[PDB]
């Protein structure tokens, strides 16, 4: 196997550090013999070189078994080697691959060993094959090439492969080369003949640099099986997904199931995982069987049906625009598809999120648009045109009145129910001939006890007691009280910026049952006006409900 | 000969992740960097450099913007203590201030060989097809606060004749820009700028017109009403109560007196007009500056922005919450993200003019939305620091 004529990468140790000086532990006679055979072969191949006792460094070596293999423990050297540039930002996604007439995969044989190591660093890769029962000095060696398990090997290899392909890429601009680990994905729109001829031209360019690739007979042909994907010449999909039929499901079985479903969600639309995820709460043991809920059984059944018949995705055409469609799937669940030619998907996906405690479908939809946009820039270098299940008027109303800067790139409405809407809207000015509730909530920090109540301009009053509450919970209870005993038109005056803040963002869903109870009241109402006043400043109305809730509390 | 750049102890270079870029932005950066490398300005680097600084492309002509916010924080002692550029207090007093890009100056001056690694940046690729293109600077980079600091002596020699001939003209350098202020008639000022461009042209160096003397406060506006409801007085007390934490001497006792018992919101309650004394006195305080607030050069500046709707935005600048040094507004096919970047840039510019430093922003937007779209409209060669906040419901109306 060749050792490439490339200029080596200058490697250093971390500032203020010396190389490893880790003692070699006495090994068995069989282990020593096996290491001697391995090392003399590696030395004959130029991979390692004998050293003198002058070199004070050492890293432990081990052997494991029909055929014995050498294991170098570089834990110490790794902890002392400098940091390197992170190889990649991410992995290539199949949907991002341009469609090519002819494609072939070239793996690099004994990749790391085919790249030389910086002469000034070789010194620190020192290891010893111990003598029988550690009597005589051991056999000492050091690496000449990039060693397996050492920190700089992935980075220096990739950088060497980049420098090597650089001329070839220039003298062949109509050929795409994808670099991932010890692999090369080579594609062109050439008819097979001149393509397999261009591959051999690349193989030969690689050999001039000490890099071996397999010949026509051994090199990989489509369908490619890579990173859980099936890559065909004109389509792609995820590797066969099978959902096990089980009497009892353990935490581990549900974990394995969620992962498979999430992996399948990249090309199969509709996949849901909410009910199955909810089961995994509670910190139970891996072997602990989790009984399914009606909803989880219902979710699993729908997923089985989606996965019943196989689905594939297409490749990218850089001339055509990208289109992204989104659908509300249910409570906090969103689904999307990205295509160029109507309903021939490049990929799919899902969005589910709790970006806070109280939210609404309009906020959820902007979050999904943002996530999809980011993903498009990463995979294709351009943003998609959105088709949203929200009217332009609903969007215009929301963004115009919201406190936050909110933006959605060019989009179009699509009548795909359920449609995204606001379920209620607060009044802009006080209501004439509607009752004015002055609400308040207070809670004793020492007892956790509290009172929630209201005083009106129509004589009405009420005070309710709560036992394991907070100031926040009593302030929300006070609003709920006023919404319960008020009728279809009401004005509410609070001293709580917290409750004002929540209600003003028009939430339709919350992690709080209290907020959800408030929401169902706000929807049923015809007109609601909420207003704020400073607390304990002697404001009329607020002063009267203050003394009331403070009785036996604060 | 290069000036040795010594990093702050205990902390080392930036390791900031590169943001995904669009095809057009990547292509533009490749052309720019291929040209800079041919000129010796930048050099390709290996994997043995673990450092990284984000890079972007802004605007017909595409230009390279390197985000050195991290490297700058890690070199604070060099450009601020060791080689500080004094900020003139007279600059904000000028009738006209013209901003000139002088960043092209830096590519003539080489950078210390042992500091070059800290300037590492990556040109990303689409769908991670290929490993990103890595480079480092050989010359003083645009966006590095260290560059105007090192270049200070050269810049002084360049400007010496112009300054000597025009003593009433203030020239301030902040990052890649020159701030030129005068009290001259606009035609004479524009003529003196042109003259300075010529002096700069003789050293290889090559618009934006501000009027600082015309910079006034946004007083907390109190309504003028013929008829006042319970709700109007409630809204008024809240605004004043809040203003009493900032402004020394704000009264509310008399206005509060009107609000007695559980009265209806729409109920018109004619004013005592004895309380009007407070209204008037408060109005007089609010139009004048805040007594007792002073710029502290050791503390950082904070700028908060609120969306007011109809293309209007309000902002406040302070060091200690509620101790406003300056307040103001910003008004406008323009979207929220476009308007917010415009407001951030206008506030930053005013901040450099008044204090010689950029503020740390509290932006009422989603981190992700902002990060995806801010470069689409960004035109400045500097980037201020920023945080993402959830604007309190009442701070908007208190500044309305
Ligand atoms: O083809 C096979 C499996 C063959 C097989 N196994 C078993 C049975 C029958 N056939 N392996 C394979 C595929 C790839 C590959 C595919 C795509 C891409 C890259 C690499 C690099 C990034 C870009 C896209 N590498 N090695």
């Amino acid at each position: 196997s060749p050792i490439s004529p490339i200029e080596t990468v200058p490697v250093k140790l971390k500032p203020g550090m010396d190389g490893p000086k880790v003692k070699q532990w006495p090994l068995t006679e069989e282990k020593i013999k096996a290491l001697v055979e391995i090392c003399t072969e590696m030395e004959k191949e130029g991979k390692i070189s004998k050293i003198g006792p002058e070199n004070p460094y050492n890293t432990p070596v081990f052997a494991i078994k029909t055929k014995w293999r050498k294991l170098v423990d570089f834990r110490e050297l790794n902890k002392r080697t400098q940091d390197f540039w992170e190889v990649q930002l991410g992995i290539p996604h199949p949907a991002g691959l341009k469609k090519k007439k002819s494609v072939t995969v070239l793996d690099v044989g004994d990749a790391y060993f085919s790249v030389p190591l910086d002469e000034d660093f070789r010194k620190y890769t020192a290891f010893t094959i111990p003598s029988i029962n550690n009597e005589t000095p051991g056999i000492r060696y050091q690496y000449n090439v990039l060693p397996q398990g050492w920190k700089g090997s992935p980075a220096i290899f990739q950088s060497s492969m980049t420098k090597i392909l650089e001329p070839f890429r220039k003298q062949n601009p109509d050929i795409v080369i994808y670099q991932y680990m010890d692999d090369l994905y080579v594609g062109s729109d050439l008819e097979i003949g001149q393509h397999r001829t261009k591959i051999e031209e690349l193989r030969q360019h690689l050999l001039r640099w000490g890099l071996t690739t397999p010949d026509k007979k051994h090199q990989k042909e489509p369908p490619f099986l890579w990173m859980g994907y099936e890559l065909h010449p004109d389509k792609w999909t995820v590797q066969p997904i099978v959902l096990p039929e089980k009497d009892s499901w353990t935490v581990n079985d549900i974990q394995k199931l969620v992962g498979k479903l999430n992996w399948a969600s990249q090309i199969y639309p509709g996949i849901k995982v909410r009910q199955l995820c909810k089961l995994l709460r509670g910190t139970k043991a891996l072997t602990e069987v989790i009984p399914l809920t009606e909803e989880a059984e219902l979710e699993l059944a729908e997923n089985r049906e989606i996965l019943k018949e196989p689905v594939h995705g297409v490749y990218y055409d850089p001339s055509k625009d990208l289109i992204a469609e989104i659908q509300k799937q249910g409570q906090g669940q969103w689904t999307y598809q990205i295509y160029q030619e109507p309903f021939k998907n490049l990929k799919t996906g899902k969005y589910a999120r709790m970006r806070g405690a109280h939210t609404n479908d309009v906020k959820q939809l902007t979050e999904a648009v943002q996530k999809i946009t980011t993903e498009s820039i990463v995979i294709w270098g351009k943003t998609p045109k959105f088709k949203l299940p929200i009217q332009k008027e609903t969007w215009e109303t929301w963004w115009t009145e919201y406190w936050q800067a909110t933006w959605i790139p060019e989009w179009e409405f699509v009548n795909t129910p359920p449609l995204v809407k606001l379920w209620y809207q607060l009044e802009k000015e006080p209501i004439v001939g509607a009752e004015t509730f002055y609400v308040d909530g207070a809670a004793n920090r020492e007892t956790k006890l509290g009172k929630a109540g209201y005083v009106t301009n129509r004589g009405r009053q009420k005070v309710v007691t709560l036992t394991d509450t907070t100031n926040q919970k009593t302030e929300l209870q006070a609003i709920y009280l006023a919404l319960q005993d008020s009728g279809l038109e009401v004005n509410i005056v609070t001293d709580s910026q917290y409750a004002l803040g929540i209600i003003q963002a028009q939430p339709d869903q919350s992690e709080s049952e209290l907020v959800n109870q408030i929401i169902e009241q706000l929807i049923k109402k015809e007109k609601v006006y909420l207003a704020w006043v400073p607390a304990h400043k002697g404001i009329g109305g607020n002063e009267q409900v203050d003394k009331l809730v403070s009785a036996g509390i604060r | 000969e290069t000036v040795p750049v010594k990093l702050k102890p205990g902390m080392d270079g930036p390791k900031v992740k590169q943001w995904p870029l669009t095809e057009e932005k990547i292509k533009a950066l490749v052309e720019i960097c291929t040209e800079m490398e041919k000129e010796g300005k930048i050099s390709k680097i290996g994997p043995e450099n673990p450092y990284n600084t984000p890079v972007f492309a802004i605007k017909t002509k595409w230009r390279k913007l390197v985000d050195f916010r991290e490297l700058n924080k890690r070199t604070q002692d060099f450009w601020e203590v060791q080689l500080g550029i004094p900020h003139p207090a007279g600059l904000k007093k000028k009738k006209s201030v013209t901003v000139l890009d002088v960043g092209d100056a830096y590519f003539s001056v080489p950078l210390d060989e042992d500091f070059r690694k800290y300037t590492a940046f990556t040109i990303p690729s689409i769908n991670n097809e290929t490993p990103g293109i890595r480079y480092q600077y050989n010359v003083l980079p645009q966006g590095w606060k260290g560059s105007p600091a090192i270049f200070q002596s050269s810049m002084t020699k360049i400007l010496e004749p112009f300054r000597k001939q025009n003593p009433d003209i203030v020239i301030y350098q902040y990052m890649d820009d020159l701030y030129v202020g005068s009290d001259l008639e606009i035609g004479q000022h524009r003529t003196k700028i042109e003259e300075l461009r010529q002096h700069l042209l003789r050293w290889g160096l090559t618009g934006y017109e501000l009027h600082p003397d015309k910079w006034t406060v946004q007083p907390i506006v109190l309504p003028e009403k013929d008829s006042w409801t319970v709700n109007d007085i409630q809204k008024l007390v809240g605004k004043l109560n809040w203003a009493s934490q900032i402004y020394p001497g704000i009264k509310v006792r008399q206005l509060c007196k009107l609000l007695r018992g559980t009265k209806a919101l729409t109920e018109v309650i004619p004013l005592t007009e004895e309380a009007e004394l407070e209204l008037a006195e408060n109005r007089e305080i609010l139009k004048e500056p805040v007594h007792g607030v002073y710029y502290d050069p050791s503390k950082d500046l904070i700028a908060e922005i609120q969306k007011q709707g109809q293309g209007q935005w309000t902002y406040q600048i302070y060091q200690e919450p509620f101790k406003n040094l300056k307040t103001g507004k910003y008004a406008r096919h323009t979207n929220d993200v476009k308007q917010l970047t415009e407001a951030v840039q206008k506030i930053t510019t005013e901040s450099i003019v008044i204090w010689g430093k950029t503020p740390k922003f509290k932006l009422p937007i989603q981190k992700e939305t902002w990060e995806t779209w801010w470069t689409e409209y960004w035109q400045a060669t500097w980037i201020p620091e920023w945080e993402f906040v959830n604007t309190p419901p009442l701070v908007k109306l208190w500044y309305q």
